[PDB]
This record gives structure tokens, sequence and C-alpha cells, in this order.
RNA sequence: CCCGGUGAGGCGGGGGGGCGAGCCGGGCUCUCGCUUCUGGCGCCAAGCGCCCGGCCGGCCGGGCGCGACCCGCUCCGGGG
RNA sequence: CGCCGUUCCGAAGGGACGGGCGAUGGCCUCCGUUGCCCUCAGCCGAUCGAAAGGGAGUCGGGUUCAGAUCCCCGAAUCCG
């Protein structure tokens, strides 16, 4: 006999995921000494489309603790967030819609 | 006449000494690169009476293989 | 002192120039494109006479190797007159042909006359 | 007098705020490769049960007995390579017209004096290795009873026979001025090693867990403790 | 224009004379300005409470 | 030995300070480490203490410390 | 022979306004250049990959047997 479609899947090949379109991973926060402790405020920036993906992406974006920076996050959206709101991430943020929390 | 004594010593391979020394130094083995050159021998006994002469020209390689 | 980044990287070391105890090659390599090599000799074809008569310019089978700059410099040297600029095609055969055109103070019709082609 | 317009403008640190200050990350830096693997392997021989016969050599001198040792080995050090052509050329005028006492260096040369029993008194570095080389001598010294000493450094006794480094030396003659001081020098030193070679042979090293490891263990205990102590109040 | 024709361009053509000119819009410029002086005064407000309970405290 | 994260950025222990509890003003039970209203801003030190230099006590110009606690042996976790 | 792998087990920066020490020079006046030191520094991936994608800036008239937004005449423009 010949390879079956399904032994052919995992090879690569055709059969690859169509990522040419995607606007990155969804992730949480890299856990910090500011989660670790106390929270870190972060504003929603926009809610985007993801191609492949049913749930809509938030863009928040944090202040960088360390340096002059800022620092843009892709969350997964929860339903209810909207733009322009504060989502505060760590271990004494407040048990709100959106935030994160351990 | 400390080359008899190193001799007789590495082959007690299961002594308690010896099996301390394999072990530290196997694990250090194992964070370095399949090749490596090393600084002298590990073993100036055993790689003398296999031709090895402390002198310039004579170089030294620790290589890893697979079991 | 402190080390105010997490980040570990491999500290600047003094690079010496080289000192050679020994040239690699004895001598320099003599110069094969010089003047008369970029120069082959002048096409003197219908077209390149319209060329010299309306146009003042002077037509040239020039090395495939050379660049106008070249070419210009090469003008100059070898028969001593002033040239405006240079435009330069590769020949289907795969000589290179080179329209000088002189400074307007210069009679191309009277330089062929000078160079022979004429 | 002073300008009303100073003043100041502390910053608050606090989580959020203002951005951290830059503190010494020291411990928490990446290291090279090579800096880790040094530094792991010297918490192994922490952590892991060293046999005697290699934590032997964590015993060694104290500074000033080491200063002592090393003022006395310096007036015996070999001769130089200039100042053995000037023996030489001085021996050569002096046809025209014996040995004093001096170190034995060498781990093989040292070997044979104390099987022969021709040394008096072996100092052997601290740092060998591969630590094969010596890992014998300290129990080998003791059979013929010939008095050895752990010195720190193999390159202080390099520098004593002006080479790079060196496993060990070995005290075979002495001046008659200098006979006092070995004496002494032996009789301290012997106390110290040959005497207790029953004790040293059978004294285990590392098996010493870590900071955070230890502190943990002696919290979870005082709660016993204090919950003991709570028992009966 | 085209971003590469913006090299050569004055200053004049490309900006707004104004804080934020050429960047921000005018109607979220007057905005920032409230909202950075509105929120600079909560700031007084709550830390004069808090002295004000500690001083009682 | 393995896995995850990080630009390996504050881990463990102790010190020091604030809110409560409580025995007869001090010790402890023991907790906290300064950000939650607003679709702003936020780095490249203020201040203080101590030294040094240049010019004629006054002008000019630097260094160190605190601010920014101390000591530690695995970067931090999860397995094993 | 090689293959996998492309940031993943890597000391992956040969750079910069400024400052300090010298060595040299020149419209030697004072400004350059250079070497070292101090200080500062994410980009985190060598390189390749489109004559239809991104990508500053040329148009009119004349001219040949055969070429022209390329030659000549005229009038412009970008970049350095
Ligand atoms: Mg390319
Ligand atoms: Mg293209
Ligand atoms: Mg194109
Ligand atoms: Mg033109």
């Amino acid at each position: 006999g010949r390879v079956i479609r399904g032994q052919r899947k995992g090879a690569g090949s055709v059969f690859r995921a169509h990522v040419k379109h995607r606007k990155g991973a969804a992730r949480l926060r890299a856990v910090d000494f500011a989660e670790r402790h106390g929270y870190i405020k972060g504003i929603v920036k926009d809610i985007i489309h993801d191609p492949g993906r049913g749930a809509p992406l938030a863009k928040v974006v944090f202040r960088d603790p360390y340096r002059f920076k800022k620092r843009t996050e892709l969350f997964i959206a929860a339903e209810g967030i909207h733009t322009g709101q504060f989502v505060y991430c760590g271990k004494k943020a407040q048990l709100n819609i959106g935030n994160v929390l351990p | 006449g400390a080359y008899k004594y190193i001799q007789e010593l590495w082959r007690k391979k299961q002594s308690d000494v010896m099996r301390f020394l394999l072990r530290v130094r196997c694990w250090q083995y194992r964070q370095l690169s399949a090749l490596h050159r090393a600084p002298r021998p590990t073993r100036p006994d055993k790689a003398r009476r296999l031709g090895y002469k402390a002198k310039q020209g004579y170089v030294i390689y620790r290589i890893r293989v697979r079991r | 002192k402190i080390r105010t980044s997490p980040t570990f990287r491999r500290p600047k070391t003094l690079r010496l120039r080289r000192q050679p105890k020994y040239p690699r090659k004895s001598a320099p390599r003599r110069n094969k494109l010089d003047h008369y090599a970029i120069i082959k000799f002048p096409l003197t074809t219908e077209s390149a006479m319209k060329k010299i008569e309306d146009n003042n310019t002077l037509v040239f089978i020039v090395d495939v190797k050379a660049n106008k700059h070249q070419i210009k410099q090469a003008v100059k040297k070898l028969y001593d007159i002033d040239v405006a600029k240079v435009n330069t095609l590769i020949r289907p055969d795969g000589e290179k042909k080179a329209y000088v055109r002189l400074a307007p103070d210069y009679d191309a019709l009277d330089v062929a006359n000078k160079i022979g082609i004429i | 007098v002073v300008n009303p317009l100073f003043e100041k403008r502390p910053k608050n640190f606090g989580i959020g705020q203002d951005i951290q200050p830059k503190r010494d990350l020291t411990r928490f830096v990446k290291w090279p490769r090579y800096i880790r693997l040094q530094r792991q392997r010297a918490i192994l021989y922490k952590r892991l049960k060293v046999p005697p016969a290699i934590n032997q050599f964590t015993q060694v001198l104290d500074r000033q007995t080491a200063t002592q040792l090393l003022k006395l080995a310096h007036k015996y050090r070999p001769e130089t390579k200039q100042e053995k052509k000037q023996r030489l050329l001085a021996r050569a005028e002096k046809k025209a017209a014996k040995r004093p006492p001096v170190l034995r260096a060498g781990v093989n040369t040292v070997t044979t004096l104390v099987e022969n029993k021709k040394a008096q008194l072996v100092v052997i570095a601290h740092d060998v290795d591969p630590i094969e080389l010596v890992v014998f001598l300290p129990a080998l010294c003791r059979k013929m009873g010939v008095p050895y000493c752990i010195l720190k450094g193999k390159a202080r006794l390099g520098r004593l026979v002006h080479r790079k480094t060196c496993t060990t030396v070995a005290f075979t003659q002495v001046n008659s001025e200098d006979k006092g001081a070995l004496a002494k020098l032996v009789e301290a030193i012997r106390t110290n090693y040959n005497d207790r070679y029953d004790e040293i042979r059978r004294h285990w090293g590392g098996n010493v867990l870590g900071p955070k490891s230890v502190a943990r263990i002696a919290k979870l205990e005082k709660a016993k403790a204090k919950e003991l102590a709570t028992k009966l109040g | 224009v085209r971003p590469k024709v913006l090299m050569r361009l004055s200053k004049t053509k490309k900006h707004v004379s104004r804080a934020y000119g050429g960047s921000m819009c005018a109607k979220c410029v007057r905005d920032r300005i409230k909202r950075a002086f509105l929120i600079e005064e909560q700031k007084i407000v709550v830390k004069v409470l808090k002295a004000q309970a500690q001083s009682q405290k």
C-alpha cells in the first residue's frame, strides 16, 4: 500500500498552518516582580480580529518598570472589555473582568 | 615513582575515591561540546605510556561519542 | 564594580594591526588596464562618421572592463583633448562601444584627422 | 542665603510609580557557560559526599605556619637558569687557576624520596588537579613516617621553584643554622597531619545542602519546636 | 505626500504651530491638557486627605 | 536528569519602618512594604554628607557615599 | 560525504554625542586626525529571496537604413 492521508499530515509540507496574516501569539504577561507582589496597570488599545481564531484579541499596553518604554501585550479578549479600559495584572489586582490574578 | 601509584589507583575504578572523581568529571564533561580542546591530559600517566610527551606540538582533545 | 544589566557581553579586547615579517607578493602587479589598453581602435562606419560630423562625437571600441571614468581619462591622455561626456554600450558581438563627446572648444572632425580616422 | 529655588524631588520606587533604579544585578546575571560550569562544580563538591582521601586536602596550614614554612623554604630555592650560568662560568675560571641543600620538587621526585625515607618534610599543594597525582601522597608519607603538610596553592610552590606551578616539594637537608627552624615546623606539622591520620582518613567531606534548603528545614522544625514549646507553654 | 517626499519639504509644511502639532489632533491635545491637569489635582486632593486623615490618626 | 519563563531585573534569610492584637512606657503574637476614577505624564537624580582640584573668603570644576538596607552557594519557578 | 536546525544548549556589540589623557599635523593662529581610557548602547539573528509587490528623481520637440523618455535642441528635477 501507500502512505495514507493521516500519515502525510505530520510531515509539514501542504499541511502546515496558515500563519501569514496572524497577529502574533496571544499570551499573558511574563511574570515579574510587579505581578509577584503587587499589580501593574495596563490600558486596552485595540481589540482585533485574528485570522484562524474565533476569539478576538486585545492589545494591552503596560509601562516597563525598569526602562522608559511601552510594552504591547496581546491578550485573549475576555468578553465585556473595551478600548480605553484599564486592566491590572498581579497578585493584588482586584477581582474585575479582564484583570489577571493568580 | 608516582606514575606507578596513579596507574594502580586508576585500576580501582569501583573504589569510593575513583567513583567520586569519575562521576563529577563525567558531569563536567557533559556540560561541554562533543569536541573540546583539553588544556592538558586528564590522565598524564595513561597518556604518556600511549606515546604522549609533555612538549610543544602534542595536544589533547576530548571527544564525546553517543553510546 | 557592579552590574546594572543582567546580560553578560564579551568585553572588547585589543586588536592589533597586521605587521608582516615578509610581503606575500614580492612586487605589486602591473596595471593591465592602462590607457593604451582601454582604447582598442576607432570605429569608422557610416554612423560613426555621422557622429563625428553632426554630434561632435568620437566612436571607439574599448575594453569591456573599462568604465566611463576610465574611458574619459584615457581619451584625454592619449589624444590631449577634453571630453564632455561618455555613453557606452556593449555590442551583440561582445565588444564595448564608447560614444565620446568632446568639449565645444574641440572639433571631432579635426581630432579625427589627428587620430587618422578621417 | 540658600536659594529658594532649590528643592527635593524624591523618587518613589514602589510597584508602579517611578522606574526602578539601576541596582546591582550581579546575582541574577546570565553568566557565560564556562563561568556557570566552574561555579556549579564548586557547589557539587559541597553538596556531594567527598571521600576522605579527596577531602583530606581541605585541611591546610594556617597562614602563620605557611608563612614560616614558606620563608624557610625560600632559603633553599633551586638555582635559576641565569644564576646557574654564573655558577658554571665561575667553575671554568676555577679550573684554569660541595652541593648545598636545596628543595626537591615534583611528585615523581618527592615520591621516590619519601619511599626511601630521604625526605624530612613534604609539602603538598591543596588544589592539585587531577587530584590523583597526589591523592596517595599523604597516606604514603604517613606509612614511611615522613612528616607532611598541605599548603594552599600549587602556584605558591610554583614560585618557589621559579615555575608556574608545583604539586609538591620536599626538604631533604638543611643548613646547621636552619636545623632548629625545621625541627619547630616538623613538630607542629607532625601533630596536625601524621598523628591525626587515623581520624583524617575516616572524615568525609561535603554533604551540605544549600542555604535555601537549610533555611527551609530550619523553619519547618522551628514551627514544631514552637508548637512543641506552645504544647506546655 | 509620499513618505520619502517629506525629506525635501521644509518643516513648516510638515507640522502645526502647537504642542504635538503635526502628530496629534487639536481636539485630543485639548483633552490631554485637561486630563493631565485635572488628574494631577486629584492627587493633591487625595494626598491632602491622606495626610489630614493621618494627622487625626 | 527533565520542563517553563526572562533582555536570566529584586530569590532565601536577617535588619529596619507602618497598621492592628495584648501582659504588667517596653516586649511580642503577626501582618503589611506606599500604584484602582479619568483613553495624560513618568529614564538619562533631586537633596544631603564627606573629600579634591583650577583661578582671584569669592567664581569655576570634579570624586566618593547615602538616597537605592545587610549577608548568602545553585537566575527564577515546576518536576525529580 | 554530511544532515537537523534559524534563535533554539552562544562571552553573538568592533559602534556613538560627550568627557579625560597623550602622538601628530594644517588655511599651524586654533582647528582636524589618530591611539587609549571613561561613559552610553536591546533589537534577538550571517546571508539570499520579486525585470508584475515596496522603492527619490524627465518631460516636450527634432533626428536614423536600422536606436532613442537613452542621441541632439529646450526646459526641469532627485540624491550625494
Ligand atoms: Mg537582496
Ligand atoms: Mg523590483
Ligand atoms: Mg516594482
Ligand atoms: Mg538629460
